[PDB]
């Protein structure tokens, strides 16, 4: 209807904020990876142990190519 | 009250915002809704709606005669588009947000605060002297000299 | 050297607590004190340079009391909780106020001031 | 007296417009712990006076030569930013407290406390003389005070580099 | 399962092909689910804003705050503390 409308205003939103965050800050994430962040740190993750992990498979996938 | 102000500082006044003809704009009096502390820096914001009310009368009212002059005044307005366009882009602002304060409405002028003041004088000695013919290309040049560098 | 008083009605198993917390405002209260004075020009360019990297410590000190207050409002702050969560504020704003308390014993100014720093986690 | 109300008066404190009124900006019930620490914010605001009565006293006379514009107009370079502090300030008040300002506002307590005494070493100097008195400035060795008045001294000495590259006259 | 899709963005696979490093990653997630630090938005907030100012980038040190409160307007958000600690430290 309408309350189902304007969430999903308010998440495209906050999600293109936090994507300015990202740049300034230089990430090398991108729009897509970042909502996978996103999602896992709401339902309650050590940060210290998810960008671990991301600064793991990001050093391994350069032993491949 | 934002839009209502946006206006006052765009030529209309309106109850809130009371016009003398001598004085200039400014608040009528204390106002139970906002805060007693504002009535000052409304006052501050006044002092720069006072010139471009005084500048559109004059740029209107061509005010002596001459080329020289209605150039003058020709130009006189592409120095003023700047904040005009500054003017429009407040209400887009306030229009996202609504927790946005008279503060940052404040802030966002700051330049136009500091550039009327200076270009104020250069008109008042023209109206006041009686600068006839192509000496006006020389009373704004010994202006031009000026330390400020946004003047 | 500052003095401190609490209350005359109060639980003694607290009072007893109370006086293990103050020394390290005391010992603060030497140290912002040192700032605000030895940064006067007639000091040389040495107390003034070790006043300033003694200010950024003030200000991580700053924001230590910042998230205790905003951890405060949940409750989850127990008196008991709090001895802990100063300890390492505890011992920085010690060493800070021993060296604000001996550069100003002795006058020193210039190199008599970074032979003390190095002399004396 | 709630402690919010007081973070809205020091946000204009801050300014010179004045529970908080006006040399100490005496507050006027609540708490001693609450009127200590407004003392000391509120006083913050008072030197910002000190600092935008020079720029405005000395932006009408018309006989402040040319290096006391670019000296009058190089103090409001440095006042847009602490205009931009106030705006980020201000949006929270919307949560930040009494003890959350002091650690906000530790550092432009400093460079409004070289600003407000570098006025009033340099009060009757016009001309070159003024560019020679914001340079005595230059030798403190602080690095955040060198590093600042080292930058007016870049822009006040531009217009005696002007004449140079172009020492009293006679008419 | 969510895990799994995860190191199928990063790494550009299907789950049958890398199982290798999803067996690390269930190493370390899990054994350390539970977080162990106070959770307070205030503190990372005064540490995103440190950050964007030592970049001399002070302009979008007052912009984030703006995007900060927004978050907080619309309220789908449950824990904002840890969504911010971990877009700090990436």
């Amino acid at each position: 209807a309408a309350a189902a409308a304007a969430n999903l205003n308010a998440v495209r939103e906050t999600m293109d904020v936090l994507l300015e965050i990202s740049r300034i800050l230089n990430t090398g994430l991108d729009m897509e990876t970042l909502s996978i962040c996103v999602r896992l740190c709401e339902q309650g993750i050590n940060p210290e142990a998810l960008s671990s992990v991301i600064k793991e498979l990001r050093k391994a996938t350069e032993a491949l190519k | 009250m934002i839009h209502e102000l946006l206006l006052a500082l765009s030529g209309y006044p309106g109850s809130i915002f009371t016009w003398n003809k001598r004085s200039g704009l400014q608040v009528s009096q204390d106002f139970p809704f906002l805060h007693p502390s504002e009535t000052s820096v409304l006052n501050r914001l006044c002092r720069l709606g006072t010139d471009y009310i005084r500048f559109t009368e004059f740029i209107e009212q061509y005010t002596l005669h001459g080329i020289y002059l209605r150039a003058f005044c020709t130009g006189l307005d592409s120095v003023l588009q700047p904040y005009r366009q500054a003017l429009l882009d407040l209400e887009q602002e306030f229009l996202g947000d609504p927790h946005l304060s008279i503060s940052h409405v404040n802030y966002f002028l700051d330049q136009f605060q500091l550039l009327f003041p200076s270009v104020m004088v250069v008109v008042e000695q023209i109206k006041s002297q009686k600068i006839h013919g192509c000496q006006i290309l020389e009373t704004v040049y010994k202006h031009s000299c000026g330390g400020l560098p946004p003047v | 050297s500052r003095t401190f008083l609490v209350d005359p009605n109060l639980d003694l198993s607290i009072r007893e607590l109370v006086h293990r917390i103050l020394p390290v405002a005391a010992s603060y209260s030497a140290v912002t004190r040192f700032i605000e004075e030895k940064s006067s020009f007639e000091y040389g360019q040495v107390n003034h340079a070790l006043a300033a990297a003694m200010r950024t410590l003030v200000k991580e000190h700053l924001i230590l009391v910042s998230q205790l207050e905003q951890l405060h409002r949940q409750g989850l702050l127990s008196l008991q909780k709090l001895w802990f969560y100063i300890q390492p504020a505890m011992r920085t704003m010690d060493i800070l106020a021993s060296l604000a308390t001996s550069v100003d014993k002795g006058e020193c100014l210039g190199g008599s001031t970074l032979s003390l720093l190095h002399d004396r986690q | 007296i709630t402690e919010a109300a007081l973070v809205r008066d020091i946000l204009y404190v801050f300014q010179g417009i004045d529970n908080i009124k006006m040399n100490c900006y005496k507050v006027e019930n609540l708490s001693r712990s609450l009127r200590d620490t407004a003392v000391r914010l509120s006083e913050l605001g008072w030197l910002h006076n000190k600092i935008r009565r020079y720029t405005d006293q000395r932006s009408l006379d018309r006989s402040f030569g040319l290096v006391g514009q670019s000296f009058c107009a190089a103090l409001h370079q440095e006042l847009r930013e602490y205009y931009r502090l106030l705006s980020v300030l201000h949006s929270q008040l919307q949560s930040l407290t009494l003890r959350r300002l002091l650690v906000w506002t530790y550092d432009p307590k400093i460079r409004l406390k070289t600003l407000a005494a570098l006025v009033d070493h340099c009060q009757g100097r016009k001309g070159g003389e003024l560019a020679s008195a914001v340079h005595a400035y230059t030798k403190t060795g602080d690095p955040y005070m060198r590093s600042l008045v080292q930058h007016i001294l870049s822009l006040v000495s531009h217009p005696v580099l002007s004449f140079l590259y172009r020492v009293a006259s006679d008419p | 399962v969510l895990l799994q899709n995860l190191c199928c963005r990063i790494l550009g696979r299907s789950e049958a092909d890398v199982a290798q490093q999803f067996q690390y990653a269930v190493r370390v997630i899990g054994s350390n689910f539970a977080p162990t630090v106070e959770r307070d938005e205030f503190l990372v907030a005064e540490k995103i804003k440190k950050e964007l100012i030592r970049q001399r980038r002070e302009a979008d040190a007052a912009l984030f705050s703006e995007l900060h409160r927004k978050l907080h307007s619309q309220g789908v958000l449950k824990n904002k503390w840890s969504i911010l600690y971990l877009l700090l430290s990436l």
